[PDB]
């Protein structure tokens, strides 16, 4: 066993609760100005700066992660309880195509009971767009008692997580050697968490979800369907639904796997009844990835000499152009938490971006594709989460570079070589950013000017100069031919976005081919430009955090400092924190353009109503192709046109959205107080106001101070992003709930 | 004249405590041209951007202080 | 415990407790007597 | 004139530019007690060799940053570094330390410069010195 | 009635005088 | 680009000078003047 | 003859037409009828919504004067208790610590004594220690 | 001179348009107010001012322009 | 170049000299303070104007003041 712990390192007492700022030496002394408050709420969860012992920092990180797990468990239990008690899930289950989901009920106090709109079936409540009902239907939920039991279990798990944090910090704290068993951690977390989780979910689906969903799709009422344990207790029903279940587990151990083909298929595509993925396809999928992850385990040497070593692999992959190669990286990623945070944040953010872009093309949940509001909400939500996580990676990497980077251990290794040609990287990246922005946004402005001048034949359109995405069309053609040709055992395409027939449920298009033209070319290259610019900002922050030709000692100044001074012409916003602050806005811009493109293209070319004849009428008709090529088209046919549903929301059940819409437009503007101004003006104003309060002998002991420069920038960016995102959220929700 | 424990009002006209009251922490008896040391309950703006405290002590000449006590 | 009492007496806890007290007062009054534009 | 083996460096894009051969450059020399790794002010890590060292930089601030790193981040503290200014013609001007004693500690024989015999609040009003090429602090 | 080409040309010739005067004034002010 | 006012040929020649010739000549003269080293 | 453009809501056709469909603010089923009754005595414009007249006249004292007195009393209470607590804690040894950690006993003692804030304020002004002199306040350079 | 005959139904014209970057659609759109070429529509309200102060003919406007040239000189 | 002035309120704590990154300041003997030393700015043509010396000064108002003036290559702190 590699376990090593320390018993009762920190006593459990309430005294330090009464002394805020205890962690910091500069704050535990007592407040003299108001800044002491803002520091207290800012340096709290920065354990690295509080103490120099790495083991204590790791222990604190472990227990804090336990706390976040407990909070998430409480959130999940609350979701299940509010879906079990204040929701029409049981009503929606019987009539899923005629009842809107709803799980929030509003007390009537000051007229907000108007928010309790008619969601169908005689139920009054706020319509939900999270898609929890479809997930619950796919999971096999049929009664509210099961949801209530799930909520109770979630609360119990949250309490257990809290106790685990208390135990593993205040009682039995792990040792540093325990935390650095990266091989053992990786093995247990690839095989024991991802592989075992996938195996358990595949077992749940096969033994619970598929029978219930098969009976539900046939037309059986929810109350008639047998409870999930009855399938296990009496396998006769399971054999009736799936004949191969009569064979038992014998073919599995004799490799006669083909007999299981009926409930482990490779169909691909969408289920016609529900519009979601086939549950047999998902079963074989999660089973396959479970097997793959368990096999990916058993790879790193832990205790029996049988396995690879991460350090050997890293130090063995070196070449001519890279000097020492991947040498010293193992010590970097086993001694600094910030580098691990940066890598994990970047990969996780990209992962949620992938989730957002893949969950809409192949909708996995029943009746989710036809609920356009849920589709748009899920896409945009996980898109924003991914963007924020990527920016956080860009931030905490610079934090690592400022603090945990040591030149002694990095000689001619990849990190040093990166630090050597950083000027070339930044210059070439800046050039590519300028080129992308120029040519793309100039196509846009050129189209605007040509349209305004009455020369539509000189534009960049499908009728005019084409600019067709030939490569994307070619890959779409290849993926459309894949079933039978390059994936012979597949029945249909991975998704109908590439091509194929139009899958439509309840007279509403679930998925139809998404054609790419001139507008798609322009928007995709605009996306590339914005992403490369955000990457440029964050990369300049990371690479130049240590020093630069302007300031050669920024590392000693710290990671979060406002400036070096008015000298050298002016040295404002030179810290890495300032680079993060600047990159947040560009992430917002890029993600806003991405979600706008998604929404408009989805409304104009896919979503809509299908007639009995077969004709498809789209939400905004085919106006994306001929309008999204000019900025005026984006302003008139997207913002002005589709904002009608949010500006005319007053007096109805959607009024809240309208209110929130205006709320966003306020906070954004409010943020311009802090971004456009500085703190000396506010300090002088506070001096005058302090004189006023002093004349009446009501001056406070804690001397008021204007916010710091860094705090001012942070407040500005926070309120700005909040206002913009809330505006977009209200607009999207109103539009998507008002388009049927 | 000004001794320990003397509550005095500041008349430097540019210090942070002009018109405020402080107490005489020490007086140095030599040719020093700002010999009086005065400490204050309030702290000034001294410190880098983000610092949680200032300075609560300063040196003054005898002529720019008015005894109150 | 003395530490728990001191923690409960800190600024955020007092401000939030007073805010919930005032909000409850206002909400209950508006429930039992709504739509008061003026003293009639 | 200026002697010392350059530290072993792989070369970086952050080094000198045309200003070095057009306007001036700066040189820093120090004695190292052991060949050990230090940090380039221009980006990267290089090993300095036992004995004399000599490094060319583009700015005086970079040279003084390197001197600070030498003085602070090494247990055998390097207090003997010297910073010169090298002109394109060939003239070398000794810059730091001025008299061989660090400016932090007071040394006799220095001359007061920029010292005013009044306090900041006693500066003349601008209106009394306007239309003359002077500033209140200049008086 | 609308103007004639001679009127426009005469207006240009007349405006040629304030141009020369403005050039002189600008040179005088620069000095 | 074609007009019915008296002496309609004037904008055919006046606008280019105000558009290209005058801006270019002014650019050149100012660039030479602001960059002329010495003598002040 | 005052407010020839404003008519009583009891006769304004727009108000009577729109008062039938008044929404229920609370769970009480006849809250809208109560609101229509209570607002029928106001002065409605051509669009049928009540208008508040604030010029000092006592016939419309309910619009401003009574809420003004109520708010002034409450705000004076709050300000007086805050100022008294501040001045009280200013004589202790850690006035700043008691600013962030509220002395709940003393806090509530000052909380309950604020209903006589006008008498205390006038006594404070007459005693001369409500307002400090200009020469005893720190001031910025001119 | 045409505007004064019907100030309530004729748009005053500010200046003529000469843009080689124009297209056919813009040329057709900007030929307004009874003009024979692309023109702008004045919104500074100088036509009403000139009418009120007594200017009624084009030659009066021309004489005023020349006199102002002389005054500026 | 920028100007650096030291006034007679200096207490000779030498913090300004330590804080200067371009070696513009110096400590010279004096008699007005207990430490008997005052700051000086002989090498003022190398000053960039970072105001670190002003930040380091602990007096009620800065006994060392920096007035930004004419800008040279050194003052801008340019490497090209
Ligand atoms: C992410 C978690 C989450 C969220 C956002 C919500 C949100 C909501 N719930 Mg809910 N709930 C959750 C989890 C959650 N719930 C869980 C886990 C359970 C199971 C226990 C419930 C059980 C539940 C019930 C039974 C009801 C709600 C209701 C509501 C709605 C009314 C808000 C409310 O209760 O405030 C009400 C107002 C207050 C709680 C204010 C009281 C004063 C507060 C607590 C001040 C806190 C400090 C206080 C002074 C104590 C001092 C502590 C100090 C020492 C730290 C609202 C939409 C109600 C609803 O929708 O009815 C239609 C309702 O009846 N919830
Ligand atoms: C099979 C073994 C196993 C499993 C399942 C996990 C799982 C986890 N580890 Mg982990 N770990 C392991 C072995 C394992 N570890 C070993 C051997 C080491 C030492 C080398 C570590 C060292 C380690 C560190 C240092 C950290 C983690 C953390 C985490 C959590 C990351 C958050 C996450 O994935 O969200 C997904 C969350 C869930 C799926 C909820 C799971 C809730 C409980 C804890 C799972 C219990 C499952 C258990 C097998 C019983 C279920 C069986 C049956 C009842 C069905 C995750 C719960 C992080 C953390 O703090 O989290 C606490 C962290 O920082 N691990
Ligand atoms: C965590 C995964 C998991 C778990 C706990 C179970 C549990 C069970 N399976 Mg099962 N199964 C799973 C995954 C899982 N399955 C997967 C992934 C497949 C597809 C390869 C199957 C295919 C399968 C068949 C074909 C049969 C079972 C059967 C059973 C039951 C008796 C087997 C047993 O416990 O003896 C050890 C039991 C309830 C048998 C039964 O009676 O259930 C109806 C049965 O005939 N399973
Ligand atoms: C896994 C996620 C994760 C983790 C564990 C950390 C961990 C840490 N970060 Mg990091 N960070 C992350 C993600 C993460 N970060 C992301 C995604 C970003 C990009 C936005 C950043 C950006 C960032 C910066 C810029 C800084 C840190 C810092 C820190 C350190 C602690 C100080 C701190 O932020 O606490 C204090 C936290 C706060 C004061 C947050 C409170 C204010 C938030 C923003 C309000 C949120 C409002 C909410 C969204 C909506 C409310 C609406 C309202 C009406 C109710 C610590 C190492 C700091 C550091 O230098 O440490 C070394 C630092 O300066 N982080
Ligand atoms: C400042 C007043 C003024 C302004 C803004 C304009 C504006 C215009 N005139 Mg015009 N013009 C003016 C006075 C003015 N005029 C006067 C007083 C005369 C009589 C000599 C003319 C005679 C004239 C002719 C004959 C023609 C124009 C034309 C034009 C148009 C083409 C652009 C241009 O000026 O270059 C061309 C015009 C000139 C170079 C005329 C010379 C400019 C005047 C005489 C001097 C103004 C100097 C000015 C005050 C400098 C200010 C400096 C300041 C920017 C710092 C444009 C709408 C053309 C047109 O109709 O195109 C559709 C055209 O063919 N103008
Ligand atoms: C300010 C005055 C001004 C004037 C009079 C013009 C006039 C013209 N521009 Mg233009 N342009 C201007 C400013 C101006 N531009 C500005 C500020 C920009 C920057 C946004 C542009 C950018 C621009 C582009 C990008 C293009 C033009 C083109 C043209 C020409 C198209 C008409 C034609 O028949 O083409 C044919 C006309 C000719 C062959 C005659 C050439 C003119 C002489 C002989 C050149 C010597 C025309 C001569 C087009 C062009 O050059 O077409 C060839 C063209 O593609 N312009
Ligand atoms: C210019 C601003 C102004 C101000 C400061 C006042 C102030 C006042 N008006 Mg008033 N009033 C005004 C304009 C103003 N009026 C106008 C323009 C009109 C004509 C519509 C009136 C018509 C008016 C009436 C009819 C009455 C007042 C009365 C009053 C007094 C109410 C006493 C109280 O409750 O305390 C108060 C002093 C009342 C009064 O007589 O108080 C003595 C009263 O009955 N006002
Ligand atoms: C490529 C785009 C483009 C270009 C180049 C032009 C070019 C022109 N248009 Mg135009 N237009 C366009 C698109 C374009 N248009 C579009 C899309 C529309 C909408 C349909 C219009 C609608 C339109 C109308 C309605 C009118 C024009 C007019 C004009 C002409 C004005 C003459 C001029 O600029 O001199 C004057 C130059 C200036 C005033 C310079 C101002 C710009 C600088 C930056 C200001 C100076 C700052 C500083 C002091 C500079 C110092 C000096 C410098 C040398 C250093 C010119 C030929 C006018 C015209 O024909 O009358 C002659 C006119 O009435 N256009
Ligand atoms: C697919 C079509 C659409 C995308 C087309 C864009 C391709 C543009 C450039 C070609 C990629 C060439 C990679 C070869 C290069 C390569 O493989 O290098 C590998 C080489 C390392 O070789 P060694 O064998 O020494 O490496 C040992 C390593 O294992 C390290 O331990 O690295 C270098 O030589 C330095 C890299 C210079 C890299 C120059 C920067 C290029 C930045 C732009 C790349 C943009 C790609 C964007 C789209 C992905
Ligand atoms: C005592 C006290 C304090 C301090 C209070 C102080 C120091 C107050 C000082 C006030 C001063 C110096 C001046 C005040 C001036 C007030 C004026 C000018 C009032 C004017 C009123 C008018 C014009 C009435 C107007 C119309 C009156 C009428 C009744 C209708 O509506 C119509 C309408 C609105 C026109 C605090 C703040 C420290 C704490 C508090 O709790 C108590
Ligand atoms: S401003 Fe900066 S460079 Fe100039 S003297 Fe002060 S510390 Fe030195
Ligand atoms: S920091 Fe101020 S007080 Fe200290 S030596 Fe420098 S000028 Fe004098």
């Amino acid at each position: 066993a590699k376990v090593s712990v320390d018993n009762n390192p920190v006593p459990t007492s309430f005294e330090k609760w009464g002394k805020p700022g205890h962690f910091d030496r500069t704050l535990a002394r007592g407040p003299k100005t108001t800044t002491w408050i803002w520091n207290l709420h800012a340096n709290a969860h920065d354990f690295d700066s509080q103490t120099s012992d790495l083991e204590d920092v790791s222990r604190k990180i472990f227990s804090a992660h336990f706390g976040h797990l407990a909070v998430v468990f409480v959130w999940l239990s609350g979701m299940y309880f509010h879906g079990a008690k204040f929701s029409n899930y049981e009503g929606w289950l019987a009539d899923p195509t005629h009842i809107k989901p709803s799980a929030q009920v509003v007390w009537p106090i000051v007229g907000q009971g108007i928010l309790n709109g008619d969601v169908g079936g005689g139920f009054h409540g706020i319509q939900i767009t999270s898609g929890l009902f479809y997930l619950w239907r796919a999971s096999g939920f049929t009664d509210s008692y099961q949801l209530y039991c799930t909520a109770i279990g979630g609360l119990v798990m949250a309490a257990l997580m809290l106790f685990a944090g208390w135990f593993h910090y205040h009682v039995k704290a792990p040792k540093l050697e325990w935390f650095q068993n990266v091989e053992s951690m990786m093995n247990h977390h690839l095989a024991g968490l991802l592989g075992l989780g996938s195996l358990g979910w595949a077992g749940h689906q096969i033994h619970v979800s598929m029978p219930i969903n098969k009976l539900l799709d046939a037309g059986v009422a929810p109350k008639d369907i047998p409870l999930p344990h009855e399938f296990i207790l009496e396998p006769s029903k399971m054999a009736e639904l799936y004949p191969s279940f009569a064979q038992g587990l014998t073919p599995f151990f004799t490799l006669n796997w083909g007999v299981y083909s009926d409930f482990l298929t490779f169909k691909g595509g969408l289920n016609p009844v529900t519009g979601g993925l086939w549950l047999s396809d998902t079963a074989h999928h999660h089973l396959a990835i479970a097997v793959l992850f368990i096999i990916a385990g058993h790879m790193y040497r832990t205790n029996w000499g049988i396995g690879h070593s991460m350090k050997e692999i890293l130090e063995a992959h070196k070449g001519p152009f890279t000097g020492e190669g991947h040498k010293g990286l193992y010590e970097i990623l086993t001694t600094s938490w910030h580098a691990q945070l940066a890598i994990n944040l970047a990969l996780l953010g990209s992962l949620t971006i992938i989730v957002a872009q893949h969950m809409y093309a192949m909708p996995p949940y029943p009746y989710q594709a036809i609920d356009y509001a849920t589709q748009l909400s899920l896409f945009t939500h996980h898109m924003w989460i991914g963007g924020f996580l990527i920016v956080g990676a860009g931030a905490h990497g610079a934090i690592f570079m400022v603090r945990d980077y040591d030149p002694a251990k990095n000689v001619n290794n990849l990190l040093d070589r990166m630090l050597r040609h950083r000027d070339a990287i930044i210059s070439h990246l800046n050039w590519v950013c300028i080129f992308l922005g120029f040519h793309s946004f100039g196509l846009y402005i050129h189209n605007d000017t040509m349209r305004a001048l009455g020369r539509p034949q000189d534009m960049f359109s499908d009728t005019a100069i084409q600019l067709q995405p030939i490569f994307a069309q070619w890959v779409q053609h290849l993926h459309t031919l894949a079933p039978g040709a390059t994936a012979p055992n597949a029945l249909a395409t991975a998704s109908y976005a590439f091509g194929g027939e139009t899958i439509a449920v309840a007279g509403k298009v679930a998925m139809m081919p998404i054609t790419l033209g001139t507008a798609d070319f322009m928007v995709h290259h605009i996306h590339a430009f914005t992403i490369h610019v955000t990457a440029l900002i964050l990369l300049k922050g990371v690479l130049y955090a240590r020093s630069s030709r302007l300031v050669p000692d920024k590392a000693n100044l710290g990671f979060r400092f406002p400036c070096d001074g008015p000298g050298r012409g002016g040295t404002c916003q030179v810290s890495g924190w300032d680079h993060v602050f600047l990159g947040l806005f560009w992430m917002y811009n890029s993600l806003s353009i991405v979600i706008f493109h998604f929404s408009w293209k989805m409304q104009s070319d896919v979503w809509g109503t299908v007639s009995p004849d077969g004709s498809v009428t789209h939400v905004t008709l085919g106006n994306f192709a001929q309008s999204a090529i000019t900025i005026n088209g984006w302003l008139r046919d997207f913002l002005w046109a589709q904002a009608a549903n949010v500006i005319n929301s007053y007096g109805s059940a959607l009024s809240a959205y309208g209110i929130m819409f205006l709320a966003g437009h306020f906070v954004f503007a409010f943020s311009l107080m802090f971004l456009f101004s500085g703190r000396g003006y506010w300090q002088e104003l506070i001096e005058s106001i302090v004189w006023a309060h002093n004349k009446l002998n009501v001056a406070p002991a804690i001397q008021p101070r204007a916010l710091s420069i860094i705090q001012g920038r942070a407040v500005g960016v926070a309120h700005y992003l909040l206002g913009g995102i809330v505006t977009t959220w209200a607009f999207f929700l109103a539009r998507s709930l008002s388009i049927g | 004249a000004l001794n320990r424990g003397d509550k005095v009002r500041i008349k430097r006209t540019e210090s942070y405590w002009y018109g405020d009251v402080g107490t005489v922490a020490s007086v140095e008896k030599s040719g020093i041209l700002y010999p009086v040391i005065v400490r204050f309950d309030r702290v000034n703006y001294n410190g880098f951007s983000g610092s949680a405290s200032g300075v609560n002590t300063n040196n003054f000449a005898e002529n720019e202080l008015e005894l109150v006590q | 415990m003395d530490g728990l009492k001191s923690f409960l007496s800190t600024a955020p806890v007092m401000i939030m407790a007073l805010l919930t007290f005032t909000a409850g007062i206002l909400i209950e009054f508006n429930r039992f007597y709504p739509d008061l534009l003026f003293h009639p | 004139e200026l002697s010392g083996q350059p530290p072993k460096f792989g070369g970086s894009t952050g080094g000198l530019l045309s200003k070095a051969n057009r306007e001036e450059k700066y040189a820093i020399t120090w004695t190292s007690a052991s060949e050990q790794v230090f940090e380039m002010p221009t980006g990267g890590a290089a090993i300095m060799n036992e004995g004399e060292n000599l490094l060319y930089l583009a700015r005086k601030e970079q040279c003084l940053a390197l001197g600070t790193q030498l003085r602070t981040k090494f247990k055998p503290k390097i207090q003997d570094y010297k910073i010169y200014r090298v002109y394109p013609s060939g003239e070398v001007q000794y810059l730091h330390p001025a008299d061989g004693v660090f400016p932090e500690k007071v040394n006799e024989g220095r001359e007061a410069q920029g010292t005013k015999t009044r306090r900041i609040g006693q500066n003349p009003e601008p209106v009394t010195i306007k239309f003359s090429g002077k500033a209140p602090y200049e008086v | 009635m609308a103007l004639s080409d001679t009127q426009i040309l005469a207006a240009l010739v007349v405006a040629l005088l304030p141009a020369f005067l403005a050039f002189r004034l600008s040179t005088e002010l620069y000095k | 680009m074609d007009g019915s006012y008296a002496a309609s040929y004037l904008p055919w020649i006046l606008i280019p000078m105000v558009g290209w010739l005058f801006p270019a000549v002014t650019m050149g003269l100012l660039f030479i003047h602001i960059e002329s080293e010495g003598e002040g | 003859d005052d407010f020839a453009n404003l008519t009583p809501c009891s006769e304004n056709p727009a108000y009577l037409a729109k008062s039938k469909n008044f929404l229920n603010t609370t769970n009480d089923p006849n809250s809208g009828k109560i609101r229509a009754e209570r607002y029928a005595s106001a002065l409605c414009g051509p669009e049928g919504y009540p208008h508040l007249i604030v010029d000092g006249r006592f016939t419309h004292a309910g619009d401003f004067l009574i809420p003004s007195i109520l708010f002034l009393y409450i705000a004076g209470w709050i300000g007086w208790v805050g100022r008294s607590y501040l001045i009280e804690i200013r004589e202790s040894k850690n006035p700043e610590m008691q600013e962030v950690v509220i002395n709940v006993p003393l806090a509530i003692k000052k909380m309950l004594g604020g209903f006589l804030w006008p008498l205390a304020a006038v006594g404070e002004y007459t005693s001369g220690k409500l307002v400090m002199k200009d020469s005893e306040i720190p001031t910025s350079p001119r | 001179e045409q505007w004064i005959k019907d100030p309530l139904n004729i748009r005053p014209i500010a200046h003529a348009i000469w843009d080689p970057h124009f297209g056919e659609g813009a040329v057709n759109a900007f030929t307004q107010a009874g003009a024979s070429n692309p023109v702008n529509i004045a919104y500074s309200g100088v036509y009403h001012w000139f009418y009120t102060i007594g200017m009624t003919t084009n030659q009066e406007l021309y004489s005023g322009a020349v006199f102002l040239l002389v005054l500026a000189s | 170049s920028h100007s650096v002035k030291i006034y007679d309120t200096c207490i000779g704590c030498t913090q300004c000299v330590r804080a200067c990154p371009l070696d513009v300041l110096e400590m010279v003997p004096w008699d007005g303070c207990k430490a008997a030393q005052i700051a000086s700015s002989p090498r003022t043509e190398d000053c960039v104007g970072c105001k670190r010396c002003e930040t380091a000064c602990p007096t009620d108002f800065l006994s060392i003041r920096v007035y930004l003036g004419a800008e040279t290559t050194r003052s801008m702190g340019l490497a090209y």
